[PDB]
């Protein structure tokens, strides 16, 4: 399984992937993934139980929430794999991740409403159904909520931090994994999720398709920091209430530890990832 | 200690805001009369199911926040 960047993609993977996220769609698969991030999202405290999301965990669990949405994506078209979106370099509107072939673009003004591509409720292919309000179709506003994408020197200062992650393990801390979440620091996933705007926006982000590009590319990020410190590893490492250790299973799976998912290459691969160097 | 209570019109819609699938809140926010979804962050700072992402420094800023979102939708319930 390789997993491309976006900007690389055929014509024909492009659609190929596109009929592969409509199909599960329409087969009702899709929005589950939606619920089930919601509740997580809404349930994940800094004080209490944290598992998908401000916490060490967020990094292997939204790694094995993708690769379940990819399995499901297979199971329609072998051939598929999730792209990644590097929002450093693809920086625009104009990226062609957002032109009719692909995604989409933008919300027009007064409402938000996707006017074009394969997800535009237009189509009849996009229904909004796990929602938090009346509005049943997909929105963004590119740029609008705030104005830039994060920068490669952005990144490159997140990517230098050494320690995976400190106590109290959730949005207070220090470390690598919530500097890339964005809770602390110049702030490079949350904003990401802001920019985009619309659902995207909500805890139910993952109603727009760009959820799982941007996953895909943090988790990446994730991949790219091992190789930057080969030294440092996933903590804590045991005997933590509220927060999954190195070898606790996490929910909702059961049967999964970050142990078992911090190694990407035994489920996928990129089509760069620079070795570890000096 | 929770934030004070508030109520007030903001944009034409009743926000309400009150010490008290989903976390156990401390505290409830409502738009016109249907309940949001609110969380508290460690720093003090609070978002809502609507701007998730996004931390504001009140559960009112919040409130404001998601009628800001919404656009005129009405809220469906969690
Ligand atoms: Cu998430
Ligand atoms: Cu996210
Ligand atoms: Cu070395």
């Amino acid at each position: 399984t390789v997993r491309k960047n976006q900007a690389t993609l055929t014509a024909d993977e492009k659609r190929r992937f596109v009929a592969a996220v409509l199909e599960l769609k329409r087969s009702g698969r899709y929005d589950e993934f939606v619920r089930t991030h919601n509740e997580f999202i809404m349930s994940d405290t800094d004080s209490g139980e944290r598992t998908g999301h401000r916490s060490p965990s967020f990094l292997p669990w939204h790694r094995r929430f993708l690769l379940d949405f990819e399995q499901a994506l297979q199971s329609v078209d072998s051939s598929v794999t999730l792209p990644y979106w590097d929002w450093s370099a693809d920086r625009t509107v104009r990226a062609s991740l957002w032109a009719p072939d692909f995604l989409g673009g933008t919300g027009r003004s007064t409402d938000g409403r996707v006017m074009d591509g394969p997800f535009a409720a237009s189509t009849g292919n996009w229904p909004i159904n796990v929602r938090v309000d009346s509005r049943t179709y997909l929105r963004r506003s590119l740029g609008g909520s705030v104005a830039e994408l994060p920068t490669r020197a952005e990144v490159e200062s997140v990517l230098a931090i050494s320690a995976y992650d400190l106590p109290p393990y959730n949005s207070a801390s220090e470390g690598f994994r919530n500097h890339l979440e964005g809770w602390r620091g110049v702030n490079l996933h949350n904003r990401v999720h802001v920019w985009v705007g619309g659902q995207m926006a909500t805890g139910v982000s993952p109603n727009d398709p760009v959820f799982w590009l941007h996953h895909a590319y943090v988790d990446k990020l994730w991949a790219e920091w091992q190789r930057r410190h080969p030294d440092s590893a996933y903590v804590p490492t045991g005997g933590t209430p509220d927060v999954v250790d190195l070898n606790e299973t996490m929910k909702p799976w059961n049967t999964v530890r970050p142990a078992d998912l911090l190694d990407h290459t035994a489920y996928y691969t990129f089509d760069a990832l620079e070795h570890h160097h000096h | 200690a929770a934030p004070e209570s508030f109520d007030e019109v903001y944009k034409g819609r009743r926000i309400q805001g009150r010490p008290a699938h989903e976390h156990g809140g401390g505290y409830e926010v409502f738009v016109d009369g249907v309940q949001l979804h609110v969380m508290r962050n460690a720093d003090g700072s609070w978002i809502s199911v609507v701007s998730h992402y996004d931390p504001v420094p009140t559960p009112r800023a919040a409130a404001r926040a998601a009628v800001d979102e919404l656009q005129g939708a009405p809220l469906l319930p969690f």
